[PDB]
């Protein structure tokens, strides 16, 4: 006999509205990448659901937050959490629930990081980089500048489309180009070239005139040319809001519903922020030289136990 | 009157929102540049370079969502306190409200209009050019780079730049429509010095190809200044003109170009908007659904405008489509909730 | 001057909530609108007020359908209304909040306004709180302010919405007052309450609205021969 | 088998309610708290139930200070006490709901439960509204279900805030019914409303709150020959 069921419901929306939340954020940021950071856009759609893990780590914490907070809004606006009370029920009795919901999604939060969570870290740590390397129908002219690993080797074209090429340009010095043309598997089909080498006076003055030259430089440029503290404090954040959240859903009648949310929401995103801060340092896992970070995970178990205890 | 009422309270509410939603974008912003000042201070990365980068958040950042959610609970409260329906019921009109909450939208959009061309741009510029402590920030100070320039038939590749406008710099790829060399340069003194000398000529290191065998060279001792050579400052750099630069020769530059000045624009239609919520599906609903509406369509604002500016990809649409689409098509949302019933 | 209803009707999804109801009001009298909770009295007054739009029937000012016209058209061409619940200017002085209503009124002048407005500060008994702010006055002096700002709009028919809800029998000897001085003003009066033996007993006729039905029709004793709703 | 206030005492900031009150409760009769609009009818009622804490009071039970409980230690040790407004478990059943109150009772069996859930369905008229959805009652299926669920906790005295306010005098009748039919069952059942004509027409004796002072109390003839009431 419990409301679980009724805020598993608002849990799973939260949990649906969210996800397309911070999809519409984790796309917004890689569009950047997709137009200023130059890498073609082939993997948009494969890149959201390869990366949906990361995203997850910080949903179902804040899902199980709201889930908890705008279910029992209703349940104290209905005033029905104060007729749980005007029967012999408890503030335990509701405790025992959102402790229940917290083992769920713990459990949720934990097989993340078991099955899906390293898993397409290992599969992001590639990019598809095998198809980074071979290439398709990207060129992305007026820009492939990529200092690492080629030189200083940058070839824009300013044509309109792709049929009348001028300065394609060529960088290495430089080779120049007058005509041109595109084919596909590195091999260019262009027309004209004149190479050039010369840095001072003293050096060489090398020409080279049109040729039957294909100008392979395209090459495939590889980069050979804590999870001690996560896995337990996010599953300590998923056993502590939902005993948290409890005494701050108390809606009062003069202040309205939707500010009877503030305090719990200056709180939860007061304790994300400082733990993102405290994750300066970090070392990547075997290096870990600051442990301030259980300071505030105990000073906020604390908080959550004064709250909730009035003897 | 109270048309002072109803635009001093829609004011107010924009005026409160708006230092909220600077507020806690200011200390997320702040405690994230805590994650990287490890060489510059407690506050040179903080405080210092935050209380200059509030206000290019204030114009353009969060103004319009804030704009609907200040001009939404500001008019919400008149419906929640049965207090438009007062005013209504003694024959002050829809429009009479509508042009009573655009009387007062005019400072709104003379006040983003003056900071984003005023205090925002040399805002960002000087909150850049701050943290040169920490280093590999670019700014107008970059940093050790090549940047490839792009002067039409004219190219320059840049070796080395410092902080005191000065350049073991440029290497003039002297290139015509022939594409004969004629100059094989590095100036390496190219000290800043005032408009007659946009570039100045330099440490004469050349050859010209007069002929394939007699070359003229000499050993002796294009158009884009230090005020157009910082490029790297993709988002809101500075005014019109300035950025009527690549215009001889670049799309997302003259997409901000309109981004700048269609600011205004978003938020008169985002209080047209507000106003047919407030006359359309709410007047109904209590504020929580007020202000969960609210940060919902402010939402769908970012997320469209974020999107379908870089989205000017796949035909490669016309700016002016790519920034008005947040705008004339929530114009027209808002147009249909007035004159749907 | 006349207010006449004919045949009003709302439904919601095809389920009928209104059905054939046809009130009338004469100015002086003071009609009252009764009724159980929730099947009849809110939606018909609202319909007639003009919060909430028609589906069939007819609205008639003194041969003149205002069926078309909204609520702020009714207001510019007499019908006044008052909510429920607190419904002052929570910023403004009283003062301002009567010459606020008395702006839109397009036949008036700057010494007329000033006029009309001593006139009714000081009929109403608010000319001593006129430099006060409404949101910090009481519920009886914040009532004479809300009939004040009622009628600086000079309306024909007032449509008071729960003025007897919510106080006790002292204010509602007070409010039963200010409606006979205004059932003296020649002002048509339509009420809708729950207090059907404290409202009852002011209304020279008043309408029983029954599930849609107007089954009780008539002065208060002859309402209270049938007892087809009891 | 007695409930008795002692010197009820609070205040809001400075902003004093309730100067000095003590109300007597025995069993078995109905029980007003009356006075005037927000001035001890809504404060006193709700430090006796204990929402509201109190600063100095004595609240006794066969000679228990329960001034110091939450809530529902208070309903654990006998007190029961319905809201206003619409307390019932809109998505459950109504015999789950019975259960859900019945859940709590160590001194029953864990068939006793059902067999006192069977005689309260049967008390109450709910058989046919054994199963149904709670969203879908009615305002008098409702009265029952949450009149049912108070007494599924088996308390000695009841507090009803407001069961009148927003009920036509059919349902008035009906819910006096109700109420008698409580007393009936040996209860002191502790009663406020803004309706004086209606609670004290049902009320045994009443108890006059003024401005955190009880000015009369007693019988319901000297209530209404007392210090103003006209
Ligand atoms: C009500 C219900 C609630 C609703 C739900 C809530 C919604 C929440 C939304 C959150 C979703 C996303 C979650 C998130 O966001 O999640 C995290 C957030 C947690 C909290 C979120 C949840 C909140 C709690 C839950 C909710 C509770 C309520 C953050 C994160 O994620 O953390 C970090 C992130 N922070 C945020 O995002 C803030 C967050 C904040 C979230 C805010 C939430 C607010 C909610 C409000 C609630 C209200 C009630 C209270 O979100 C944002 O704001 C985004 C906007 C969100 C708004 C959404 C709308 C909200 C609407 C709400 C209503 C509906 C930050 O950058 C983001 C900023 O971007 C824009 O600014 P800019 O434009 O950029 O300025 C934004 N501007 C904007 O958006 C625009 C506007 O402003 C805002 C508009 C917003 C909308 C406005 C309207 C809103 C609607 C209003 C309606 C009313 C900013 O906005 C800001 O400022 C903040 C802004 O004001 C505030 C936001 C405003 C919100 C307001 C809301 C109001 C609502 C009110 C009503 C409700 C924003 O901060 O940094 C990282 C990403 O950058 C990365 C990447 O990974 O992509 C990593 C980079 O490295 C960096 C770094 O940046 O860190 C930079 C480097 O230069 C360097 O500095 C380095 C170190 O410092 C060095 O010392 O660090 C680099 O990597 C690689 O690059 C190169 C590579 O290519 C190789 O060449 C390499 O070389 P190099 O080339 O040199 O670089 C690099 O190697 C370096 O390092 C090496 C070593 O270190 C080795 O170490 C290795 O390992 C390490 C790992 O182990 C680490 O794990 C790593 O270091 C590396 O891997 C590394 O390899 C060196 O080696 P050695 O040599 O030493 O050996 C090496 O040499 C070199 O140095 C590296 O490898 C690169 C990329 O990889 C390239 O490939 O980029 C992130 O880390 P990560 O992502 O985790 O990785």
């Amino acid at each position: 006999r419990y409301l679980v069921r009724e805020t598993l419901k608002s849990q799973l929306a939260i949990l649906f509205i969210l996800l397309l939340i911070f999809f519409c954020q984790k796309l917004v940021r890689i569009l950047g990448a997709a137009v200023d950071g130059d890498i073609p856009a082939n993997l948009v759609l494969s890149l959201l659901g390869l990366g949906v893990p990361e995203m997850a780590q910080l949903i179902l914490p804040l899902s199980l937050f709201l889930g908890l907070l705008m279910t029992l809004g209703k349940l104290y606006t209905e005033s029905e959490i104060t007729v749980m009370h005007a029967c012999g029920l408890s503030k335990a009795v509701l405790v025992k629930a959102a402790m229940i919901l917290a083992v769920f999604t713990a459990i949720v939060a934990a097989v993340n990081v078991m099955w899906a969570g390293p898993w397409s870290s290992r599969h992001q740590d590639e990019v598809l980089a095998e198809a980074k390397a071979n290439p398709g129908m990207a060129a992305l002219a007026q820009g492939q500048f990529q200092q690492a690993t080629n030189g200083s080797s940058v070839l824009f074209i300013e044509s309109v489309d792709g049929s009348d090429f001028k300065d394609v340009f060529l960088a290495q010095s430089v080779v120049v180009a007058d005509s041109g043309h595109l084919t596909q598997l590195q091999v260019v089909t262009l027309n004209q070239g004149t190479r050039f080498e010369g840095t001072a006076l003293l050096r060489d003055f090398r020409i080279t005139d049109f040729q039957d030259y294909q100008a392979i430089i395209g090459h495939q440029a590889v980069a050979l040319d804590a999870e001690l503290n996560w896995r337990i404090t996010l599953v300590f954040t998923v056993f502590m809001m939902a005993l948290m959240v409890v005494p701050l859903s108390v809606v009062n009648p003069r202040q309205g519903r939707v500010l009877s949310m503030l305090p719990a929401m200056l709180l939860y995103l007061l304790f994300f922020l400082i733990q993102t801060s405290l994750k300066s340092n970090g070392g990547k896992g075997k290096l870990d030289p600051t442990l301030w970070m259980w300071t505030v995970n105990l000073i906020y178990l604390a908080l959550a136990i004064v709250l909730n205890l009035w003897d | 009157v109270l048309d002072r009422y109803i635009g001093k309270t829609i004011f107010t509410t924009i005026m409160m929102t708006l230092f909220m939603l600077v507020s806690l974008s200011g200390i997320i912003k702040f405690v994230d540049q805590l994650k990287k000042a490890g060489q510059g201070s407690y506050d040179a990365l903080g405080a210092g370079m935050y209380t200059l980068l509030s206000v290019p958040k204030d114009v353009q950042i969060f103004f319009p969502m804030a704009a609907l959610l200040g001009a939404l609970l500001g008019l919400g409260m008149l419906a929640q306190r049965s207090e438009l329906v007062v005013m209504q019921a003694s024959g002050f009109t829809r429009m009479q409200v509508a042009l009573s909450v655009m009387k007062t939208a005019i400072p709104l959009v003379l006040l983003t209009m003056a900071i984003g061309e005023w205090v925002a741009p040399q805002g960002e510029q000087m909150a850049r050019n701050y943290r040169a402590q920490a280093m590999y920030g670019g700014s107008l100070l970059s940093t050790q780079q090549g940047l490839w320039a792009k002067d039409g038939n004219n190219f320059v590749y840049i070796e080395r730049v410092k902080g005191d406008e000065e350049l073991g710099g440029i290497s003039i790829y002297a290139f015509n429509e022939n594409r004969r060399l004629q100059s094989v340069r590095y100036a390496a003194t190219a000290k800043f010095d005032p408009e007659h000398k946009v570039w100045r000529l330099s440490q004469v290191d050349e050859s010209d190809l007069t002929n394939p065998k007699q070359i003229t060279g000499s050993q002796t001792v294009n158009l884009t200044p230090d005020k157009l050579g910082v490029v790297a400052l993709d988002p809101d750099a500075l005014s019109i003109s300035g950025l009527h630069n690549y215009v001889k020769y670049a799309g997302r530059y003259q997409l901000n170009m309109w981004s700048k000045i269609f600011q205004p624009l978003s938020v008169a239609v985002m209080m047209l908007m507000a106003l047919s919520f407030i006359f359309g599906p709410l007047r109904s609903v209590p504020m929580g659904v007020r202000v969960v509406t609210g940060i919902s369509f402010g939402f769908v604002f970012y997320v469209l405008d974020q999107i379908f500016g870089p989205l000017t990809l796949v035909y490669g649409i016309p700016p002016i489509i790519g920034a008005l689409l947040p705008s004339a098509s929530f114009f027209l949302i808002s147009l249909w909730l007035l004159m749907r019933k | 001057a006349t207010l006449t209803a004919k045949n009003l009707a709302k439904a919601y999804k095809g389920r009928r909530v209104v059905e054939d109801v046809s009130l009338t009001v004469n100015s002086g009298e003071i009609v009252g609108l009764l009724g159980p909770n929730g099947a009849g009295k809110t939606t018909t007054f609202y319909m007639v007020v003009g919060i909430v739009p028609r589906d069939a029937g007819n609205i008639i000012i003194d041969d003149d359908d205002i069926s078309l016209l909204p609520l702020h058209a009714r207001a510019r061409r007499g019908i006044g209304y008052l909510p429920q619940e607190a419904s002052i200017f929570r910023r403004l002085s009283v003062y301002d909040n009567l010459m606020a209503v008395l702006q839109i009124r397009d036949d008036l002048s700057a010494e007329q306004r000033e006029d009309r407005a001593n006139e009714l500060m000081e009929e109403f008994h608010i000319e001593h709180l006129r430099d006060s702010m409404g949101q910090s006055l009481s519920g009886g002096e914040r009532r004479r302010v809300e009939i004040a700002r009622a009628l600086a709009a000079n309306p024909k028919f007032i449509l008071l919405d729960e003025p007897f809800a919510g106080v006790d029998p002292i204010s509602v000897i007070d409010i039963k007052r200010i409606i006979e001085h205004l059932r003296d003003s020649g002002l048509g009066v339509l009420i809708t309450d729950h207090n059907v033996r404290e409202t009852l007993a002011v209304c020279e006729r008043a309408y029983i609205v029954s599930q849609g039905h107007l089954i009780a029709h008539g002065t208060p004793t002859e309402i209270l021969q049938d007892e087809h709703v009891k």
